[PDB]
């Protein structure tokens, strides 16, 4: 039965090599070839490069050589992969395919369970909480978004609260938008309605632990 | 070299779903089916023919570069997502979402403006609450001076908050306060189904 | 035969195929009766060769063996390449190299390996078709088809990455391939004009042997008569510099215009797959050819290849199966012309600006498609019918 | 029905390049011995019919 | 064992290099054992 196995979790730091496996099985080794792809969470998947068996002869992405290695173990019908210099941004999970047939190339018929391999980095990225203000003091039948946006934080996660969880409906947790510096920033509003927003000052409570810190500011109407 | 369209797909169950690519150069294609975490299956392969294992609902089409993928009678097993191959390259990933089915909705635009704590920094971060939204498919406008300059914004929603099954949606500013003076004039316009026009609300910074 | 319009396809064909089935057939039911070497492998303590050397590739061994009596030790020695010999872990104690997966087989030093060229002939009952047209990418139609009895002259010489010894192209050079596009086939390209390799290595080696059970002999190399020098490979700088050119043209018209081509070596794998493996007088070359293909393509010198021997092979990249090459005495003196070159292209990013081609190998099965393109087996069917004006009368 | 509760491993030596002999390896569990289970109504009315 | 139908043997046997010895072991059965003449 024609099963790809693979081998490892796992975590790593940057500029260190890595090394997985797949040990094949159900098929004549020797025969076929096996593919490699890339797929990273929330963007284009992307195809690394074969590996033909009983030579050996290999071939490469571009936008991967000088880094990508790949190679067999013809006596243990296990295939490997390694890649030199890895960064933050190689994060993803690695799949090790097969075709259908040995004829077409492209046809990925059988897949892997997937070796997610995650490289993280010492980067401190500390707090730095913005609150929005509402500034109707109190508009009846109004509505506010008494939110708090994050700017730059790193690494995951960022939480929102509001007074110790005095405000826990209505919490529209807006994603975070990836900006164009690779620093990812909250936005978070909550529908607070007229007259709830001058009672008590609600407080901002985001936690930060990623950086074992936390900045609690409220967001009080202005003045202008 | 392989786009796809739309990239959310906002259906209920029991509909039928559309997917379409549109390829340049020539080749065959295939359809697999990133079932959520799991390792991806190929429903579709040559173009049109399907994989074993995989139900009668799903069939290929049509002439020149056009490509499409239909999903007769949605059921759970198949909110996803979607790619496209042409030989090595694939297609950003279509996510078919699901939707209950409510009346349509009645919009309101609310922007306020950022606190007195950070804003004095050198910094500024300006909202739009979008609140009691129907459908999914819809459209930002974060006009300014009737402008869009919204830039490195993204249109970033929740789900469909089921306390009262409606969604929220916003655009933001990532601009300085060097030059926040620019922009003192702000307009958001949402059409929906239930409106003949976008929703739109003029509110000043001359009064706090 | 006039009028007669056939279609062909060089890469359905079956000629191929079965050509390389009986190929290795045929060196797997020689070496039935060619001794063995199973008593080959021991502990085999070894130094470095100290005559006068240009350059530690080329060691000094020493063993114990079995003498007539199946009693008695007998100590000893020959030369070995560097590659033969494997360390295990004061003095060093090396290992044969493939002890642990295969077994050895010595091919009788009486058995000549030399290509004698080869003609297919077709039994009774069947044709053999052959398209004599030009401008012919392997598939579609031929107008001018004849019918032979044999194919011509096939030489199975079982060479990598680069043709020898094959047959020329017409007026132009032939790029063929299943599909342009497709990145995991192969491209052949033939040339209209040979590009001429010379060989050559100052070895002037001894041949020794050793009597290893009653009947049994294994003969191993003596020792070194003169100096020790390395082998290379000579080819012309403005034969092969204008002849690149010609392979640029054709592949500059498949892709288009304004591609600049980069032509660079080969990226990894076995030693089969990135070396040229020759075979003159009964030797095995592993030539270095990253100087042949280093070049970017916009709009008497000569190139020395370094060259690696090896004695202890696996001609067919199978599992379990190995050969001794038994050693020549004499300086080996070669001369081949190259007549095609095995492409393949690399994957990956687009940009329309470069395309990159790297030597291709890892099958033996493209030395032959690119001969047997010309071919194509019919069946003959002698009855049929057709209305006349004609009535038996009873 | 024939069982055995066996659970075995293999192991393997390799005597002479290229050869290979499999062994048994360790015992992962307990031993008991086999067995071949029948049922005696359709065996015990089987014999009947051979005996008529 | 609920059951001496199963034994632990051991011997010497040719390793890759066919001069050193090594001394390995496995099961047998009691039927592919036999006795010729301290420990057997
Ligand atoms: C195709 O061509 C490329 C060049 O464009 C070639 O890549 C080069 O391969 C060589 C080896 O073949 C590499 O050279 C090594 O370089 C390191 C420096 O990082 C040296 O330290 C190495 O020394 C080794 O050998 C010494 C004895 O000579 C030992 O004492 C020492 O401990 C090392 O073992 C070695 O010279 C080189 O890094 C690459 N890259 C470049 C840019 O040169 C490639 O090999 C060619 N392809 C094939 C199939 O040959
Ligand atoms: C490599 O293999 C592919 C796979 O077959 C070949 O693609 C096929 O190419 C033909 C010729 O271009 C296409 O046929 C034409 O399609 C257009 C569509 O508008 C139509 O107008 C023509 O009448 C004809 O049908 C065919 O569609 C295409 N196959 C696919 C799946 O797209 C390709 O040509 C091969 N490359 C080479 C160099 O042989
Ligand atoms: C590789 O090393 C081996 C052994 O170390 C060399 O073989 C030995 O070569 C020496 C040469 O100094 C021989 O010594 C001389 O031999 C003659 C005849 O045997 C004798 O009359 C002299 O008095 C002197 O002993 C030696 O016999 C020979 N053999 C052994 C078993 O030691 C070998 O020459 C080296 N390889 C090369 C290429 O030189
Ligand atoms: C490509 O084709 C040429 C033509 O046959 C091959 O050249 C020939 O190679 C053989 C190799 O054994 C040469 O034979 C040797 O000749 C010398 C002197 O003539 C003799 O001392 C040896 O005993 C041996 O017979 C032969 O001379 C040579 N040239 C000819 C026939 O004109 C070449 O080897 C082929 N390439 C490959 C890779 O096979
Ligand atoms: C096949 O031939 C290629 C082409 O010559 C070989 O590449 C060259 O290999 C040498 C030694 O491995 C490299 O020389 C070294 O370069 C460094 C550069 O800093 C220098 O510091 C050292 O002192 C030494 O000279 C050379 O750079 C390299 N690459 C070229 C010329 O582009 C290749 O190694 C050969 N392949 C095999 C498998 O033998
Ligand atoms: C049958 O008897 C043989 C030999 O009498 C047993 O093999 C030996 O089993 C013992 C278990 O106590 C092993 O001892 C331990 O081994 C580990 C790893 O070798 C070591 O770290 C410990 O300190 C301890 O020595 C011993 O190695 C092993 N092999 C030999 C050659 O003695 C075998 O287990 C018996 N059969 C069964 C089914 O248990
Ligand atoms: C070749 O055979 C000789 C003779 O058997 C080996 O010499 C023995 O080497 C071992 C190694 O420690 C010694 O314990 C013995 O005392 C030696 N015996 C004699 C008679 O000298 C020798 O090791 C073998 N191998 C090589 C490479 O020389
Ligand atoms: C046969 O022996 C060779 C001796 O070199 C083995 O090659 C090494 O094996 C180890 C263990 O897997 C690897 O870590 C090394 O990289 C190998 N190469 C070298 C040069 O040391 C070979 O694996 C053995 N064959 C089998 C089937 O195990
Ligand atoms: C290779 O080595 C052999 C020796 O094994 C050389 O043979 C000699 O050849 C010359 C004539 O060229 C004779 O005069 C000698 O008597 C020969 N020696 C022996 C021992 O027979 C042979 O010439 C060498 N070939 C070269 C130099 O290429
Ligand atoms: C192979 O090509 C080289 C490249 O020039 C030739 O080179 C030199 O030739 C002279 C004349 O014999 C020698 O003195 C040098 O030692 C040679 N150098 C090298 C690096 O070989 C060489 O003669 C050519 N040889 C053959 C047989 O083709
Ligand atoms: C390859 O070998 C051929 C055959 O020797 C060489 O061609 C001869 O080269 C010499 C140069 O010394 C000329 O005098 C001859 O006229 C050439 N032709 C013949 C038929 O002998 C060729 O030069 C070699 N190529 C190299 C060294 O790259
Ligand atoms: C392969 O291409 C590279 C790039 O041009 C060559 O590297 C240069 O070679 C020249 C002469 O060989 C040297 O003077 C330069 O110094 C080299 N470049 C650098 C950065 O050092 C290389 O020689 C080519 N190799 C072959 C065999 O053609
Ligand atoms: C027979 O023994 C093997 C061990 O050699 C058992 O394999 C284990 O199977 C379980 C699942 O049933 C796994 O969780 C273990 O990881 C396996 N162990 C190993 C070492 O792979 C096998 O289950 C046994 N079969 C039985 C009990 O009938
Ligand atoms: C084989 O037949 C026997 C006879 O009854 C069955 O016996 C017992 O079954 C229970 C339930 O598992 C066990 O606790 C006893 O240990 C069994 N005794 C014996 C002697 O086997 C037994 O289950 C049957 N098994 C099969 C596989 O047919
Ligand atoms: C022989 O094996 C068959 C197959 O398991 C047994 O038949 C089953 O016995 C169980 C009793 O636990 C019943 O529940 C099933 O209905 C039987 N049929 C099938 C198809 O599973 C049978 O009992 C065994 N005979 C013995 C133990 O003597
Ligand atoms: C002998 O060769 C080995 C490896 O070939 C090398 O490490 C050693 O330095 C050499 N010794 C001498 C004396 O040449
Ligand atoms: C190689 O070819 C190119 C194009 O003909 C030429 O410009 C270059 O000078 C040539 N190099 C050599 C060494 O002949
Ligand atoms: C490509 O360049 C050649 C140069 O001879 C020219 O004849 C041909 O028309 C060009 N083709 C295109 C599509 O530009
Ligand atoms: C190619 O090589 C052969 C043998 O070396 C030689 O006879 C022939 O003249 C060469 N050139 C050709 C066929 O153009
Ligand atoms: C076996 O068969 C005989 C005849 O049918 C019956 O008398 C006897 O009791 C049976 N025994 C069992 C154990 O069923
Ligand atoms: C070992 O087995 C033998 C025969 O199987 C038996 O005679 C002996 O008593 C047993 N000894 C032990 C300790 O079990």
């Amino acid at each position: 039965q024609v099963q790809l196995v693979q081998s490892g979790g796992q975590m790593k730091k940057p500029g260190e090599s890595m090394r997985i496996s797949c040990r094949a099985s159900g098929y004549e080794f020797i025969d076929c070839t096996l593919n490699w792809i890339r797929l990273a969470p929330g963007k284009r998947p992307e195809w690394m490069g074969w590996l033909k068996p009983r030579g050996g002869a290999v071939n490469y992405a571009r936008p991967l050589q000088g880094r990508v290695t790949m190679t067999r173990d013809v006596y243990s019908d296990t295939a490997f992969l390694e890649l030199r210099s890895l960064t933050v941004d190689d994060t993803a999970v690695y799949f090790c395919t097969r075709g259908k047939n040995c004829d077409y190339n492209w046809d990925f018929e059988h897949w892997g369970r997937g070796t997610p391999v995650i490289v993280s980095s010492p980067s401190t990225k500390g707090p730095s909480v913005f609150p929005l203000a509402p500034s109707s003091k109190s508009t009846s039948g109004g509505t506010a978004a008494l939110g708090c946006l994050v700017k730059d934080y790193f690494p995951e996660p960022v939480t929102v609260s509001w007074n110790s969880g005095a405000l826990t409906s209505g919490v529209h947790t807006f994603p975070a938008v990836l900006q164009s510096s690779g620093l990812y920033s909250l936005s978070s509003v909550v529908t607070v309605p007229s007259s709830s927003l001058g009672t008590q000052t609600y407080i901002c409570n985001v936690n930060h632990k990623p950086s074992n810190t936390k900045v609690d500011k409220k967001a009080e109407p202005k003045s202008c | 070299v392989l786009t796809q369209s739309p990239g959310t797909l906002s259906l209920s169950p029991g509909e039928t779903a559309i997917i379409s690519c549109r390829t340049s150069q020539y080749g065959s294609l295939a359809w697999y089916q990133q079932r959520p975490g799991q390792a991806p299956r190929l429903v579709i392969y040559s173009g049109s023919t399907r994989a074993a294992g995989i139900p009668d609902r799903f069939s290929g089409s049509r002439w020149g570069p056009d490509y499409n993928l239909t999903i007769s009678n949605l059921e759970s097993g198949d909110f996803g997502v979607y790619y496209c191959q042409q030989y090595e390259f694939f297609g950003q990933g279509t996510k078919v979402q699901v939707d209950i089915k409510r009346t349509v909705a009645a919009p309101s635009v609310f922007i306020f403006p950022p606190s007195d704590e950070q804003l004095k920094s050198g910094t500024a971060s300006v909202v739009c609450l979008l609140n009691n939204f129907y459908p999914r498919e819809a459209k930002v406008q974060w006009k300014v001076d009737n402008a869009l300059q919204s830039g490195n914004s993204q249109e970033s929603v929740t789900e469909q908050d089921s306390k009262d099954s409606t969604y929220s949606l916003s655009s933001t500013l990532t601009l300085s306060k060097a030059d926040y003076e620019k922009h003192k004039v702000y307009a958001c316009e949402v059409t929906h189904q239930g409106l003949r026009s976008p929703v739109t609300k003029s509110f000043n910074r001359g009064e706090c | 035969l006039e009028n007669v319009t056939e279609e062909f396809n060089m890469w359905k064909n079956n000629m191929v195929e079965q050509m390389h089935t009986d190929i290795i057939s045929l060196w797997d039911q020689s070496l039935k009766p060619c001794v063995k070497l199973t008593p080959l492998c021991v502990t085999l303590q070894c130094t470095n060769v100290t005559n006068a050397i240009t350059d530690g590739e080329l060691k000094n061994c020493s063993f114990n063996m079995t003498t007539e009596l199946r009693d008695k030790k007998q100590k000893v020695y020959s030369l070995f390449y560097r590659l033969d010999v494997v360390q295990i872990n004061s003095n060093k104690e090396y290992r044969l190299i493939n002890c642990n997966t295969s077994a050895i087989t010595q091919v009788c030093p009486k058995l000549s390996f030399e290509p004698i060229p080869i003609h297919y002939c077709a039994p009774a009952g069947f044709a053999i078709l052959k398209c004599k047209d030009k401008k012919f990418n392997g598939t579609g139609p031929c107008p001018s088809v004849s019918t032979v009895q044999c194919t011509h002259g096939i030489k199975p010489v079982l060479s990598t990455q680069l043709l020898l010894n094959g047959s020329l192209a017409e007026e132009e050079v032939m790029i063929r391939s299943e599909n342009i596009t497709n990145n995991a086939k192969n491209i052949l390209v033939q040339f209209n004009t040979p590009v001429q390799i010379n060989c050559t290595r100052p070895n002037n080696n001894t041949r020794k042997s050793i009597r290893i059970g009653p009947g049994q002999a294994f003969y191993a190399t003596g020792d070194i008569i003169g100096d020790i020098r390395q082998a290379h490979c000579n080819v012309s700088k403005a034969t092969w510099n204008e002849t690149l050119g010609k392979v640029v043209k054709q592949l500059r018209k498949h892709f288009g215009n304004n591609t600049i081509i980069r032509f660079a070596n080969s990226s990894g794998g076995d030693l089969e797959v990135t070396t040229h493996s020759f075979n003159c007088g009964g030797e095995f070359f592993y030539c270095n050819t990253s100087g042949l293909f280093n070049s970017t393509w916009i709009s008497n010198d000569s190139i020395t290849l370094p060259c690696r021997i090896k004695q202890i092979i696996n001609m067919w990249q199978r599992i379990g199966q190995a050969m001794y090459a038994p050693p020549i005495q004499g300086v080996i003196r070669c001369v081949s012309n190259i007549t095609g070159l095995i492409l393949t292209r690399d994957g990956g990013s687009t940009n329309s600006t470069t395309e990159t081609f790297r030597p291709g190998g890892g099958d033996m099965r493209d030395n032959w498609r690119s001969e047997l393109y010309k071919y194509k087996v019919v069946k003959i069917e002698p009855l049929g019918v057709a209305p006349t004006r004609c009535k038996r009368r009873v």
